[PDB]
RNA sequence: GGGUCUCGCGGAACCGGUGAGUACACCGGAAUCCAGGAAACUGGAUUUGGGCGUGCCCCCGCGAGACC
C-alpha cells in the first residue's frame, strides 16, 4: 500500500549565489501534500516547504516550492553557505507516507588531483593471521574516483572496501581510503601490491606500489 | 517549549524486540499526528509508521508490517513503537515527528526529535586492534609524508581517534567506519606532515572505545631495516 | 435532569469536483414528478448526513437499558 517519490539528482555541485533546483516525481499518488526537508550531518531534518508551495514559518524566502503535474520542485534562488546540505522530498496521503531518495548539495571548486599513498600491513597485524593494505587518496575534487587493486598484476575483485570523508570545510576537497584485506597466507604468496587511481584531475591513471619485504 | 524526545534505543540481537517511546512536551499529541521515520547509517529517510492519537488509526510501511506496532497514550502524551522480530536491516536512527491536526492534513512534519539509535546485531562487544600505517621511505607527494593508524575489528560503534593527545589536528582525516562481513567495524585515521619532521617529531594516535572500556595509544614510526 | 456507555429502529441510487481535517461546509452532473417538442432538447417543482483504509467507522433523530 506504499506510495513512491523519485528524486533527482542524487548530488549537485553549486556555488554561493547560484540558483538550485531539485525535483521529485510522484509515481502512484496525486496528493499535493508534498513537503521538503533539509538535513545536515548528525542532525534531525528540518521542514522547509509544505503543501507543495507553502513556506514554513522561520524559513528564509530564498527557498520556494512549485508543482507541475506529477513533478514537484524545490528552488533555492541564491544559494547561501549554510544551505550546503542534503534535501528530501516527502509525500503523504491519508495513511501512507514516503520520502524521496535525497539530493546532496555540495560546494563546487576547481579540479584537484589526489595525492596517492599506499601502506603495507604492519608486522603486528600479520601475527594475527590477516593482512590489510591501505591506499589513500588525499584532498581531491570532484568526489568521483576509481581505485583498482592489483596483486602481482592480477586485478582484485571483492576483497576491498572504501570510505570517503565529507567535503573539507576549508579547501572543499574529499579524501578516500581503500582497504584491501587478505589472509596472511595469501599475502605472503605474492610480491607486488599496487593500487591504480583514476580521477578527472589525472591525465592517465596513477599507480603506487610496493614489493612485500622491501626497504 | 515544543519537544519530542525519543528513547528506548539500544543493542538487540536479530529476532529480538525493542519498544521505543516518543514523549511530547509543550503540545498535546491529540492535536497532531505522530510519525516514526528511520535513517540507516549513510542512507536516506524511510517512513516507518504513522498514528492519529485522537483516533487510534495506524499505518505502516510494507517493510515493517506485521512486525512493528505503533501506539499512543494521550494521557501520558507519549507515542510508542513496539518492534518485534528485528533484523539487521532495521539498524537505524529512529526519529519521531509531528504533523498539525488530529486527522489528515497537508501540513509538513514540522518538528522532529533528535532520534534514538537502534542496532540489531549478533556481534559481541569487542575493542579494536590498532595498527600503524607507517610513513613510506621516499619523501612523498610534496615534501610531505602520510601516516596513520588502522582501527580494526571493533563492535559496536563508535570509536574516537585523536593524534598527539589533540595537539595535532590539521591535516587529519579520520574516515567513516565500514561494517565488515564479520559484523565488526573498521576504519583508518591518517595525517600528512612535513617530511623533515619524521626524525624529530613523534606521532601517536589515541583510540578510545567506550563500550569495551578500552583505550589505546599507538606510536606510528617509520619502518626500519 | 445531565453526563458517559450499551442495544434496537430510522436517516433515496449512481458519478465527479472545491476547501478543510476529520467524520464538516459547499458545487456540478443526476434522479423523481409535471409541462412543451417528431426528436436532439427546454422550462417548472421536488430530492439523499458524513470519513476513508469500501466495509468498517463517525454523526443526527426516535426507543430501551446500565452506571455515576
Amino acid at each position: 500500500s506504499d506510495i513512491q517519490m523519485t528524486q533527482s539528482p542524487s548530488s549537485l555541485s553549486a556555488s554561493v549565489g547560484d540558483r538550485v533546483t531539485i525535483t521529485c516525481r510522484a509515481s502512484q499518488s496525486v496528493s499535493s501534500a508534498v513537503a521538503w526537508y533539509q538535513q545536515k550531518p548528525g542532525k534531525a531534518p528540518k521542514l522547509l516547504i509544505y503543501s507543495a508551495s507553502s513556506l514554513y514559518s522561520g524559513v528564509p524566502s530564498r527557498f520556494s516550492g512549485s508543482r507541475s503535474g506529477t513533478d514537484f520542485t524545490l528552488t533555492i534562488s541564491s544559494l547561501q553557505p549554510e544551505d550546503f546540505a542534503t534535501y528530501y522530498c516527502q509525500q503523504s496521503s491519508y495513511y501512507p507516507s514516503t520520502f524521496g531518495q535525497g539530493t546532496k548539495v555540495e560546494i563546487k571548486r576547481t579540479v584537484a588531483a589526489p595525492s596517492v599513498f599506499i601502506f603495507p600491513p604492519s608486522d603486528e597485524q600479520l601475527k594475527s593471521g590477516t593482512a590489510s593494505v591501505v591506499c589513500l587518496l588525499n584532498n581531491f575534487y570532484p568526489r568521483e574516483a576509481k581505485v583498482q587493486w592489483k596483486v602481482d598484476n592480477a586485478l582484485q575483485s571483492g576483497n576491498s572496501q572504501e570510505s570517503v570523508t565529507e567535503q573539507d570545510s576549508k579547501d572543499s576537497t574529499y579524501s578516500l581510503s581503500s582497504t584491501l584485506t587478505l589472509s596472511k597466507a595469501d599475502y605472503e604468496k605474492h610480491k607486488v601490491y599496487a593500487c591504480e587511481v583514476t580521477h578527472q584531475g589525472l591525465s592517465s591513471p596513477v599507480t603506487k606500489s610496493f614489493n612485500r619485504g622491501e626497504c | 517549549e515544543v519537544q519530542l524526545v525519543e528513547s528506548g534505543g539500544g543493542l538487540v540481537q536479530p529476532g529480538g524486540s525493542l519498544r521505543l517511546s516518543c514523549a511530547a512536551s509543550g503540545f498535546y499529541i491529540s492535536s497532531y499526528s505522530i510519525h516514526w521515520v528511520r535513517q540507516a547509517p549513510g542512507k536516506g529517510l524511510e517512513w516507518v509508521a504513522s498514528i492519529y492519537p485522537s483516533y487510534g488509526y495506524t499505518s505502516y510501511a510494507d517493510s515493517v508490517k506485521g512486525r512493528f506496532t505503533i501506539s499512543a497514550d494521550t494521557s501520558k502524551n507519549t507515542a510508542y513503537l513496539q518492534m518485534n522480530s528485528l533484523r539487521a536491516e532495521d539498524t537505524a536512527v529512529y526519529y519521531c515527528a509531528r504533523r498539525y491536526r488530529s486527522y489528515y492534513s497537508r501540513y509538513g512534519f514540522d518538528y522532529w526529535g533528535q532520534g534514538t539509535l537502534v542496532t540489531v546485531s549478533s556481534a559481541s562487544t569487542k575493542g579494536p586492534s590498532v595498527f600503524p600505517l607507517a610513513p613510506s621511505s621516499k619523501s612523498t607527494s610534496g615534501g610531505t609524508a602520510a601516516l596513520g593508524c588502522l582501527v580494526k575489528d571493533y563492535f559496536p560503534e563508535p570509536v574516537t581517534v585523536s593524534w598527539n593527545s589533540g595537539a595535532l589536528t590539521s591535516g587529519v582525516h579520520t574516515f567513516p567506519a565500514v561494517l565488515q562481513s564479520s559484523g565488526l567495524y573498521s576504519l583508518s585515521s591518517v595525517v600528512t606532515v612535513p617530511s623533515s619532521s619524521l626524525g624529530t617529531q613523534t606521532y601517536i594516535c589515541n583510540v578510545n572505545h567506550k563500550p569495551s572500556n578500552t583505550k589505546v595509544d599507538k606510536k606510528v614510526e617509520p619502518k626500519s631495516c
